[PDB]
């Protein structure tokens, strides 16, 4: 119904990326190599400085909406049930985790 | 269109295309084809005029178990009785 | 710097008083080697994941976040370099090639990712990987490229719903040459392929009608007689076959019984009687 | 990547003929 | 490629005929770990215990001959000598200990393991030993001197299981990291590292002929040519596991018997199945308790004796009727990935 091999995932979340890197490539046009030594055979590749910063900021940024959204859920989490006894948290999150087996 | 205009399309063809010709084999298939709730009724109602064959296709809620059940009796009163049992599940 | 000197001290003696005692748990690793990298020294940072490759190299938490302090400082090479390492450990996983491929997009160069899915091809991983490089050349052209990436991709599924999309996006080409040059190929490879293959499963109703519907569209009489012909064949004014379809059908209709199999000959003598009559 | 891995090596030998000597 | 996978229905391999239920011996009070026979006169064979002790079983008559006490925990391996009267015993107490057979006492132990120790391995010509356990090491042992010679490092993991050929590599390994390595002993290095099974490795068998060795694991039955290294043959399997344990007849036979109980005869040249069984349990056991923790087949080939979780040895016998009036097996589909 169902659970998805951590492949299926994978392939998904591949998608996702795509198409958020592609509405930052539209909304830029809107607003709008290879060399190896002899010495040794070390590869060197020229790169813009430009599209790094920006994969570094989406890359936290993601990591931060993440984050925050499992807090939001953390704080839900806790508030929500407070139907049987429980002495601690993690016995009351021990015992949502038997709401999840049901 | 597939199932679902199409529908809107094969009422009127059928009942247009059996008031036509009124030879079994081609009609049938084309019941067949159009199989994919008042197809039956106008597909049984040809039938009956094999009748066992519409039996059973009214076989394969509670207005079609009245109407098969009538059909039933149409050929005699013994499956009618049978009919119910049937109709209980 | 004394306010920070002992703060960094005693951290490393608590962090790795816990790893001394437990190799595993790698949840420890990644906390203790995030510590290192907000102090903003990579080297220690770098030891500690490459500490902790070596107790277990399988797990891809680990193998993820250490692609990640490479790239949000931007290192290049060395995350570069890493995933020379990263894919030549792990050939076979999923997420280490897209993670891979995803941050090569970024990096707008698809000369790599040309030659990254050369060799992801040349594994001949399995169905969702093959897709994820015949949909990124319609990011690009490789109009004459994607034609033989068919070529590679129905020899890694010598299947036949495979051979339904090369169908299907050949036509988007907008070349019939092309497209129908294959048809008269599937007539002999895929007949060489399935007769001399006991069996694997290629002729099915819908590879006849792959023929069929492509005379269709260039509207040919005997083009479709040909297929009809050829494939039943091989099988295991106008309304003349309207009767020999349903009489067939009328037939094939299984009879188990004795009233079953006489409620059926009164069906196909009807359809003889209004269509080797002697036979019959 | 390139040096470390080859697509042979997944492939057994034996599966293509059953008389392979060893 | 797939031309010739079309040429590959035309091998259609070594029919073998079936193999049923001889002789059933009880009398073990702990399960029957493992299992050796006599590698000159098939005469007797010898059985590892969680009891601690070991019987020596007349391989005739399958009455009992004398039983062998001396361990303080289960015995995992057992090894008798083709060329000495020794026999080696190894138990989960860290102990290696040596029985001369003539005086059935014991003679040598050999020390130094750091926790139990599950597999022995006598080295064919060399008079040495190889051990290896939870330690996650191997140990080659002067069979003279005791002296652990040489110490061979590698699986991150506990070994399952040792053995010992005579030219490179002699020592082939097979850990729970899902690792087959070929060792180089005078280097102390390994030769190569198959890496292809997904999960522990906990049988490997050699062939007595034409040199290379079968490996196991969950799903997994394959094959190994050692010198080089390469793949060999897979063998055909739905999920039969776990597989405890591998053993090859000289007739190209291949058994691998399973925690499910159910007995699964291969043909090693090809990799088809063509046999299954299941056991009889037995009288008031468990369903738990139908299993299969060892196997050998005798020097004749035509015998098999695997001891079960049920406290049994049972001695499963080749039909001599057979050909083809009803033998075919499983019958060969070649299915595709």
């Amino acid at each position: 119904r169902g659970g998805i091999s951590y492949d299926q995932l994978a392939k998904l979340s591949y998608e996702k990326t795509l198409r958020n890197l592609a509405t930052q490539t539209q909304n830029s046009s809107k607003q709008d190599k290879v060399q190896k030594d002899t010495k040794t055979g070390k590869i060197t590749i020229a790169d813009d400085d430009k599209l790094v910063n920006k994969l570094a900021v989406s890359l936290q940024s993601e990591s931060k909406k993440r984050y925050e959204a499992r807090k939001r859920q953390m704080q839900n989490a806790k508030t929500l049930y407070g139907v049987e006894s429980f002495i601690n948290d993690k016995n009351k999150q021990f015992n949502e985790k038997l709401s999840r087996e049901s | 269109f597939p199932p679902e205009i199409q529908y809107e399309l094969w009422i009127e063809y059928l009942e247009v295309a059996t008031s036509h010709q009124l030879s079994p084999e081609h009609i049938r298939f084309l019941f067949e084809k159009a199989l994919k709730k008042t197809i039956f009724i106008a597909y049984s109602v040809f039938e009956e005029r094999l009748i066992s064959k519409s039996i059973e296709i009214l076989r394969r809620l509670q207005l079609w178990r009245m109407c098969i059940s009538k059909a039933e009796s149409t050929l005699g009163p013994s499956v009618t009785r049978e009919l119910y049992q049937e109709c209980i599940q | 710097l004394e306010e920070l000197r002992e703060y960094q001290r005693r951290k490393r003696t608590e962090y790795e008083g816990y790893l001394k005692r437990n190799r595993l748990d790698m949840g420890q690793w990644i906390r203790y080697a995030q510590f290192e990298i907000e102090q903003h020294d990579m080297r220690r940072a770098r030891s500690i994941f490459e500490r902790a490759l070596l107790v277990d190299s399988s797990f891809i938490p680990l193998w993820i976040r250490y692609i990640d302090a490479e790239l949000k400082v931007k290192c290049i090479n060395h995350a570069r370099n890493l995933m020379n390492r990263a894919i030549s450990t792990l050939p076979r996983v999923d997420k280490l090639w897209y993670k891979y491929l995803i941050v090569e997009e970024s990096l707008n160069n698809v000369e790599i990712v040309r030659s990254l899915y050369t060799k992801w091809c040349s594994l001949e991983p399995g169905v969702n990987a093959w897709n994820s490089f015949v949909d990124f050349e319609i990011r690009q052209k490789n109009w004459n490229g994607v034609r033989e990436i068919y070529s590679k991709y129905v020899m890694a599924h010598p299947q036949m719903q495979t051979w339904l999309k090369w169908v299907r996006f050949e036509n988007r080409h907008g070349n019939t040459e092309f497209t129908r040059s294959v048809y008269s190929l599937a007539i002999d490879t895929v007949a060489n392929l399935q007769n001399l293959q006991i069996w694997s499963d290629m002729e099915v109703a819908k590879l006849v009608n792959s023929f069929a519907h492509w005379e269709a569209a260039q509207q040919e009489y005997e083009r479709s007689s040909a297929l009809y012909q050829i494939a039943i064949e091989k099988w295991p004014x106008x309304x003349x076959x309207x009767x020999x379809x349903x009489x067939x059908x009328x037939x094939x209709x299984x009879x188990x019984x004795x009233x079953x199999x006489x409620x059926x000959x009164x069906x196909x003598x009807x359809x003889x009687x209004x269509x080797x009559x002697x036979x019959x | 990547i390139a040096k470390n891995v080859k697509l042979d090596d997944f492939i057994p030998k034996r599966q293509s003929n059953f008389e392979l000597s060893v | 490629i797939v031309n010739r996978y079309e040429k590959l229905l035309s091998q259609r391999p070594e029919w073998h005929a079936p193999w049923k239920l001889s002789r059933v011996i009880n009398g073990h009070l702990g399960w029957v770990r493992c299992v050796a026979i006599d590698p000159v006169d098939n005469e007797w064979f010898i059985t590892g215990s969680n009891d601690t002790t070991m019987k020596v079983w007349d391989l005739a008559t399958g009455k009992l001959k004398t039983t062998l006490a001396g361990h303080v925990m289960t015995v995992r391996d057992v090894a008798v000598s083709d060329r000495h009267p020794y026999l080696f015993s190894v138990s989960e107490d860290k102990t290696v200990k040596c029985w001369d057979l003539e005086k059935n006492q014991i003679i040598r132990d050999y020390y130094g393991h750091l926790s139990g120790v599950r597999t022995v391995s006598i080295h064919p010509t060399l008079d040495l030993i190889a051990t290896a356990g939870r330690d996650s090491v191997i140990k080659l042992w002067d069979m003279r001197t005791r002296i652990p010679v040489i110490t061979l490092v590698g699986h991150k993991g506990p070994i399952n299981q040792v053995q010992c050929t005579p030219v490179d590599p002699q020592v082939v390994s097979s850990s729970t990291d899902a690792t087959v390595r070929l060792w180089d002993v005078v280097a102390g290095k390994t030769m190569k590292v198959l890496t292809h099974h997904k999960r522990s490795v906990r049988a490997t068998a050699l062939h007595p002929k034409e040199f290379s060795v079968a490996s196991a694991c969950t799903d997994d039955i394959r094959s190994w040519g050692l010198a080089e290294g390469s793949l060999l043959t897979n063998f055909e399997s739905e999920k039969t596991g776990i597989i405890n344990t591998l053993s090859i007849n000289q007739d190209d036979v291949l058994f691998a018997g399973g925690d499910n109980g159910v007995l699964s005869f291969y043909d090693y040249k090809s990799g088809h199945k063509y046999q299954s069984l299941a056991t009889r349990e037995m009288v008031g056991s468990l369903e738990g308790e139908r299993s299969v923790l060892c196997s050998t087949f005798d020097k004749t080939g035509l015998r098999l004796i695997t001891g079960e979780a049920d406290k049994s040895i049972k001695i499963w016998k080749q039909d001599e009727t057979a050909t083809k009036e009803s033998e075919p097996g499983l019958a060969w589909n070649p299915n595709l990935s």
